[PDB]
């Protein structure tokens, strides 16, 4: 109960970006399966209590 | 914590006794059967009654004082120390100088009337939980298992066996067959009236009069070619004696008996209302619902007058022209729940702490 | 106990709409509940399901709003202000959420929503914030699965390692704890005396740190 | 007698 | 008729384009009565309408409908032993629920519905009634009324075609049960088909684990009374003949492995038939094939039966499936324990062959820790490959605080009370986090506790504990002096046989001493620790701080906890003062218990117990006097008073602290006291040994349908303890409690059984050999916690 | 004081011996099984691990590596029965 008063309220957290991984000479890395995937979402919203979340009047 | 109950036990009238009634002698048996349900009852032949209990203690007694004249148990004592009762259930019998008994160790005693001496005894399927009913030079038993057994008197060997149907969940109770022109005809768990002949034990014919919803019969009447039979949470019918056709029916249930009288029929539902339906069509004349969850019992007709006891112990005498309480009396603490005995003059009641009571009017 | 009278339902929503702004979450629910039961078909019902998300999220009653929002995309799958509820499915799993080392299937389901919502809709306000928080769950699971390796590294068990971080490797790559959990991989391979692969390992370790 | 009441 | 036009009217929920799809008319075709009638029941089948009336005006076809008031709310009120929302629940899953409607015919369908779910909660005289409140805009409330009535109990339990056993031995091994005394804790009086079944199943094996192999339960019978307040069960069963073991013979695919079977299938020709013994050869032989990688062994036993010899044949039938591999292994549910926390319960490693035996280990495992409700396992396969699988264990948490009193009493305790509050999980970790308190009429005792079970993989564990301790010994008939102290201990425990378990750990614990009564066994020790105290006074503190290892072994191997039959228990305790501690000791204690039956069903047990005891100093100083043995009691030898066996006081002539006549005073100077003076109190020694002899029987008046709840003893009981400093050249004219050849006897009868008070132990003893100032208490009891 | 480890491949020694230079990747599944691991490293090379380790009485670990080519079929197997 109380821990799940905390996320509601406003709590954002920024986390360590993705870099990727390299292939050496001479191999190369398995494959990705791309299940877990993040595509490039373009455009500049707002994040962490500057977005507004209040249901609109629709 | 508290307790509660749906239904609500009704009070005891206030009456005032149009003849005081008495209570000539009582005797004590052991134990009695206690807070178990059982068919248990006492009996009459040539002024002297037979009594037992639970546990495996048979009397004899007078029925004019009450004088014991002998008296027999049948726990076996593994010497001085250990004792396992004999668990009777079966209301006591006596037809031929032998008396007959049943047990829930599915073991049927035949006893002789002068001694209390073992004339034989005999192992059945089940529980012997009925009357063991005498016709024809046979003991007909019904066991709780549903068969139906045919033993002989002056041996004990089994002649005959039906298997009657029997549900998971039922009451706790058996039909006592009842013979008429050489068949029998009994009652089932299921809900079905069947008849067989004595001899062999071939099925004439099964009528269901019913209506987890349960139903049992427990021991029909016949007269004049009619049978009539009735349920419980079920309609009492009447059926012919022959074929099975349900000649009239009406909705209202009850495992205890019902007596025939005249073109009367006394009978005592489920919920402890006293009723007074014609033959013809079941028509009824009077009610009397001053009772209503009282757990009464089996009625009698002594001197043309019902009688009815109640777990408290109060026994009412009830008039059968219209039904009012002629008669009201307290005779025992512990409470009645087996069948009155009317005979010879006497009316015979036993309790479950044993107490054999004889009741009189002066 | 909350007990609420029979005024038209004008001044009812007007009320609602007068202790959200507040920020009194308790209170507004009865009213909505309310004219939701003596109204399940007036002009504005939709609108009071979409409160009733957003007050049963800010309220802590997460299950509720999971129920109301799978009703209303069952009702309503092309209310023009559907992305919103993908949107709030995707934070009331986050919050259930709420401890890498623990369940992470609500993060796997926050992961898929999310997912749905951006691919779907990517010129919505509700995206952004989309992303930010996939980058999250995706580390939060890959912390998880090397929570796990570590375990069976301490055990002694050293093919579910090496079985795990290829996993990891196939799923989650592009993360921090990948590249922390290749050693392990390495001390499995040479453990069990498979040095050609511990090289392999350390091939791709030297190229990256 | 011994009464544990989970809390 | 053509239609030109469709028209309704009472649509208020269900949308005019979800009518005009589900009627089979459409506007522009022909209609007849008949397809009037089919939309009508079409409507009537929608479960939103209650009368409908489908029309022909002018020219339109006019539809009138009186949709069913939808249900705003459903009460209850009467629902004391049934909570509202599992009857909520019920309800819902019969169908009907809040936001949908009110078919105003099922009310007496409800009714009888929610009064058969009564009559399977055990009530058969329950009344519901179902009242309707309508209110504005078509809706409407449901009330439920319930007369519960009186539950059901069983009067009676009977079993016929049997002649071996009587009903009741065989009843008494039932979870059903006809009686239920006032001073036993042995079960309630309930009727439930699932304790049906394994009373069935329990009285199957009681009989094929005796050599009646056909053995067969012809049927049951359960009946009511007419007042539906009692309940009968009957049972008829066919005991046959005894049957003897002639031989096994085994076949199947075995895998080359009949090698090491025919080893597990030796038997002595002529045994008796049992199942027990079956059911192990055929566990055995999974063990073995598991061992070999097969995870599915299939084993049956066909018993081959001759009537004429009685002799019966086994035929077992193997079948060693396929190696199965495991990939994963999964935990849903742990939202506040942690991964590590259930995997290294564990038996079975992920990325190894398979075996069920080591799934159904950790499942067991992970139900003994106390922390999951439910634990459900599922062994689910992998897409595109036939050898692999993923296990998943299914957990529901289960709160682990405690808040804990208890009260209890006894003739050596007195009163005593416990309390305390307890974690098992601190945050999801597996550390146990604890504050107890215990107080009796001779001591105070409270500690703050601390344990990691898992210090180390294999099971190593880490303690900690804070404590604090008063003590006095006038109220535990000893001679007079205080002791508060106060401590910490750390111990780590090693498992190594999953009975044997090692220990080892460090303390520090401060004792000061006030209060004391000269003697002489108090100066032996004082002296040794430089003091010069008076002997004319009895204001005398003493403070010391020690350091100690202590060290500790326990073997385990007792078949049960509660009332054991077979096995052994043993417990070695040891401690030392390492330098720099202002004492120097060491201290051994060794308790031992064996039980030994005699018979094969386990009711005729001769029990042995031994308690032995040694402690003593190092550099010329002796033990100290508060750490000294104590026998006496219903713990070490019954008839004789708390801590009295043993050595007594010999005081000094000396004041006292406030003199008031009447009150019996322990050599006094104002008294007529001029030298050293006996007494009868005790003070305790640093060597004991302590043994009883007990022969457990069966309780012989109480019914053998619970006489299995009782435990009867008759028991001879030996005991001595004595000081090994004692100089009695010195001290002459009083007797020499160096002596060990003093040993103390008695012999008498004890019961002990489960009370709801608590646990009752009595014991009435009468001591043959007592010697000048023991102290006799021959009736003892202790109705603990 | 510790229970028995476990890990890899159940190999029985006498399926060992019906693999020959020249079989595909079914024949060797159906012979021998699936392998709990692999080169994911781009090459196609299997190592059935067979490691066995009791309560403080030692490890046993049997490695059978199998090196395949391009087209599913074998061409190299090495077999360490005992490791140093």
């Amino acid at each position: 109960r109380y821990k799940r008063q905390v996320s509601g309220d406003e709590a954002y957290l920024e986390a360590a970006p993705l870099a990727e991984l390299h292939a050496p000479a001479g191999m190369i890395l398995p494959v990705t399966s791309g299940d877990y995937a993040i595509p490039v979402t373009n455009g500049s919203g707002a994040v962490g209590k500057a977005l507004d979340i209040r249901p609109p009047a629709q | 914590n508290s307790e509660e109950d749906v239904v609500k036990m009704s009070p005891l009238p206030t009456v005032e006794n149009q003849f005081t009634p008495t209570t000539a002698w009582s005797t004590s048996v052991g134990s009695g059967i206690g807070n178990f349900y059982s068919n248990l009852h006492p009996a009459l032949a040539d002024n002297v009654v037979y009594a037992a209990d639970r546990a495996g203690l048979v009397k004899a007694l007078n029925a004019d004082d009450g004088k014991e004249i002998w008296s027999v148990s049948l726990a076996e004592k593994d010497g001085w120390f250990s004792k396992e009762p004999a668990l009777l259930s079966g209301g006591v019998t006596v037809s031929g100088g032998h008396v007959y008994i049943g047990s829930e160790k599915a073991q049927v005693y035949a006893l002789n009337t002068s001694d209390g001496t073992v004339a034989w005894q005999t192992k059945v399927a089940g529980e012997a939980l009925s009357r063991p009913v005498v016709s024809d030079g046979l003991v007909l038993i019904h066991t709780s298992n549903g068969q139906l057994q045919a033993l002989n008197e002056a041996d004990g060997a089994v002649k005959w066996t039906v298997n009657l149907d029997m549900p998971s969940l039922s009451l706790r109770g058996e039909s006592a067959p009842t013979t008429a022109f050489g068949a029998a005809v009994v009652g089932g768990d299921n809900g079905r009236v069947s008849a067989v002949l004595m001899e062999q034990g071939q099925m004439i014919w099964q009528q269901r009069i019913s209506q987890r919803l349960s139903d049992v019969d427990t021991t029909p009447v016949v007269v004049n070619g009619v049978v009539f039979a009735l349920a419980y949470n079920g309609n009492l019918t009447a059926l012919d004696l022959r074929s099975g056709q349900i000649m009239w029916k009406r909705e209202l249930g009850s495992v205890n008996d019902f007596i025939v009288d005249g073109n009367r029929i006394y009978l005592v539902d489920q919920n402890d209302r006293v009723m007074a339906l014609t033959i013809d069509g079941g028509v009824t004349l009077w009610t009397q619902s001053d009772l209503l969850h009282r757990l009464l019992t089996s009625p009698v007709l002594y001197n043309g007058n019902l009688v009815v006891g109640d777990s408290e112990g109060y026994l009412h005498w009830i008039n059968v022209e219209d039904g009012r309480f002629v008669a009201q009396q307290k005779v025992d603490s512990s409470g009645f729940q087996t069948e009155p005995v009317a005979a010879d003059g006497k009316l015979l009641i036993q309790a479950k702490d044993g107490t054999v009571y004889s009741i009189t009017r002066w | 106990k909350e007990e609420v009278p029979d005024n038209p339902p004008n001044e009812i929503y007007a009320t609602a709409q007068q202790k959200l702004q507040d920020g009194n979450w308790r209170q507004a629910i009865t009213q909505l509940e309310a004219l939701d039961n003596r109204y399940p078909f007036g002009p504005y019902s939709q609108q009071v399901q979409l409160d009733l998300i957003y007050a049963y999220y800010k309220n802590a009653d997460l299950p509720l709003a999971q129920a109301a929002i799978d009703r209303f995309i069952r009702l309503n799958p092309t209310h023009p202000n559907i992305d919103y509820v993908m949107y709030m499915r995707g934070l009331t799993n986050m919050a259930l959420d709420d401890r890498s080392d623990r369940d992470p299937q609500h993060a796997r389901a926050a992961f898929s929503d999310f997912s749905k919502l951006v691919r779907g809709y990517p010129n919505s306000q509700y995206t952004t914030d989309a992303t930010k928080r996939l980058v999250f769950l995706k580390d939060r699971l890959a912390k998880y699965e090397y929570s796990v390796a570590e375990y069976y590294t301490e055990r002694g068990a050293w093919v579910a390692v090496v079985n795990r971080v290829e996993g990891m490797l196939r799923d989650y790559p592009d993360t921090q704890a990948t590249r922390d959990a290749l050693p392990l991989m390495e001390n499995a391979y040479r453990q069990m005396q498979m040095n050609a692969q511990a090289e392999k390992v350390a091939k791709i370790i030297a190229a990256n740190s | 007698w011994n009464w544990s009441k989970s809390f | 008729f053509v239609v030109k036009d469709i028209h309704f009217e009472g649509l208020q929920r269900v949308a005019v384009g979800a009518a005009l799809l589900s009627m089979p008319v459409r506007t522009g075709d022909t209609v007849n009565d008949e397809d009037i009638s089919n939309t009508i029941r079409a409507l009537f089948a929608t479960g939103n309408f209650e009368d409908v009336r489908v029309l022909r005006d002018g020219d339109t076809l006019l539809v009138q409908v009186k949709e069913r008031p939808t249900i705003a709310s459903i009460t209850f009120s009467g629902n004391k032993s049934v909570k509202d929302d599992m009857l909520k629940q019920n309800l819902e899953a019969s169908g009907v629920r809040v936001g949908e409607s009110l078919d105003r015919t099922t009310i007496a369908d409800i009714e009888k519905g929610l009064e058969d779910f009564y009559y399977s909660v055990g009530k058969y005289s329950a009344s519901v009634k179902a009242v309707v409140t309508p209110l504005p805009r078509n809706r409407v409330d449901l009330k439920l009324v319930f007369q519960e009535g009186v539950s059901a109990e069983i009067q009676q339990i009977n079993i016929v075609g049997n002649h071996a056993f009587t009903t009741d031995e065989l009843i008494s091994h039932f979870q059903l049960r006809d009686e239920v005394p006032w001073w036993n804790v042995v079960g309630d009086r309930k009727y439930q088909k699932q304790k049906l079944a394994g009373d069935l199943e329990t009285l199957r094996s009681y009989y094929l684990d005796r050599g009646y192999a056909r053995f067969n339960i012809d049927s049951t019978q359960v009946s009511l009374t007419p007042d539906k307040k009692g309940i009968y069960v009957t049972v008829n069963i066919t005991e046959g003949d005894q049957y003897k073991l002639s031989g096994v013979e085994v076949s199947g695919n075995l895998a080359g492995h009949s090698a090491e079977i025919e080893q597990l299938t030796k038997i002595e020709p002529g045994e008796l038939y049992n199942g027990t013994k079956v059911t192990k050869m055929e566990d055995d032989i999974k063990k073995l094939l598991g061992r070999y990688g097969y995870a599915y062994p299939r084993v049956q036993s066909m018993p081959e039966i001759n009537d004429a010899d009685k002799t019966v044949k086994l035929r077992v039938n193997v079948d060693a499936g396929n190696r199965f591999y495991v990939r994963k292994i999964r935990f849903e549910g742990n939202d506040t324990s942690k991964d590590a926390v259930l995997r290294r319960e564990m038996r079975q490693m992920e990325g190894a062959w398979l075996g069920s035996d080591l799934v159904d280990q950790g499942k067991e495992r992970l139900n003994r820790l106390g922390f999951f409700e439910t634990v459900d396992t599922d062994t689910q396969r992998v897409p595109g490959s036939p050898d692999q699988v993923d296990v998943v264990y299914k957990v529901k948490e289960r709160n682990t605080g405690s808040f804990n009193f208890g009260i209890g009493y006894g003739t050596e305790s007195g009163v005593s009370f416990q309390a305390g509050v307890q974690q098992d999980n601190w945050l999801g970790t597996g550390y146990a986090v604890g504050i107890n308190g215990t107080k009796n009429d001779y001591q105070t005792y409270a500690e703050l506790s601390v344990t990691n079970p898992y210090f180390t993989v294999d099971g190593v564990s880490l303690g900690g504990r804070l404590f604090y301790n008063d003590f006095q010994a006038d109220d535990a008939d000893l001679s007079d002096y205080t002791n508060k102290s106060y401590g910490t201990d750390v111990t780590l425990g090693f498992p190594i046989n999953e009975y044997n378990s090692l220990r080892a750990g460090l303390g520090y614990v401060h004792n000061s001493l006030s209060n004391m009564q000269p003697q002489v066994a108090m100066w032996r020790y004082l002296y040794s620790m430089g003091e010069h105290p008076s002997t004319s006074d009895q204001d005398n503190s003493f403070k010391t701080d020690d350091f100690t290892f202590n060290y500790g072994w326990t073997y385990n191997k007792l078949d049960r906890g509660y009332f054991p039959t077979d096995g052994s228990r043993v417990n070695l305790t040891g401690k030392v003062t390492i330098p720099g501690s202002d004492n120097e000791y060491y201290k051994v204690t060794l308790d031992t218990a064996t039980y030994v039956p005699i018979d094969d069903d386990h009711k005729w047990v001769v029990l042995g117990r031994t308690r032995w005891g040694y402690g003593d100093g190092l550099g010329g100083k002796e033990m100290p006097f508060y750490e000294n043995f104590y026998a006496g009691g219903s713990s070490t030898v019954r008839g004789f008073q708390s801590n009295t066996i043993g050595p007594k006081a010999v005081y000094f002539p000396h004041q006292a602290s406030n003199y008031d006549p009447d009150y019996d005073y322990e050599c006094a100077t104002q008294d007529g006291a001029k030298d050293l003076c006996k007494s009868d109190d005790a003070v305790g020694g640093n060597a004991m040994a302590v043994a009883s002899l007990e022969f457990i029987t069966p309780t012989p008046f109480i019914s053998d349908k619970y006489a299995n709840s009782v435990r009867t003893s008759f028991f001879w009981d030996m005991g001595t303890v004595w000081d090994t400093n004692w100089d009695s050249s010195q001290y002459s004219g009083y007797p020499d409690y160096s002596d060990p050849s003093n040993i103390r006897m008695s012999a008498g009868i004890a019961l002990q059984w489960m009370s709801p008070l608590g646990p009752l132990v009595f014991s009435y003893a009468q001591p043959f050999k007592k010697y000048d100032g023991d102290k006799a208490e021959q009736f003892q009891f202790n109705i603990g916690k | 004081y510790r229970p028995d480890i476990n890990q890899g491949n159940y190999l029985t020694a006498n399926d060992v011996s019906k693999i020959r230079v020249g079989m595909t990747q079914q024949q060797v599944a159906y012979a021998l099984g699936t392998p709990l691991m692999s080169d994911p490293f781009g090459t196609n090379t299997w190592f059935y691990v067979f490691r066995q380790q009791p309560g403080h009485e030692g490890v046993t670990q049997q490695t059978l590596t199998l090196t395949f080519n391009s087209s599913g079929v074998l061409t190299n197997i090495d077999n360490k029965p005992a490791l140093s």
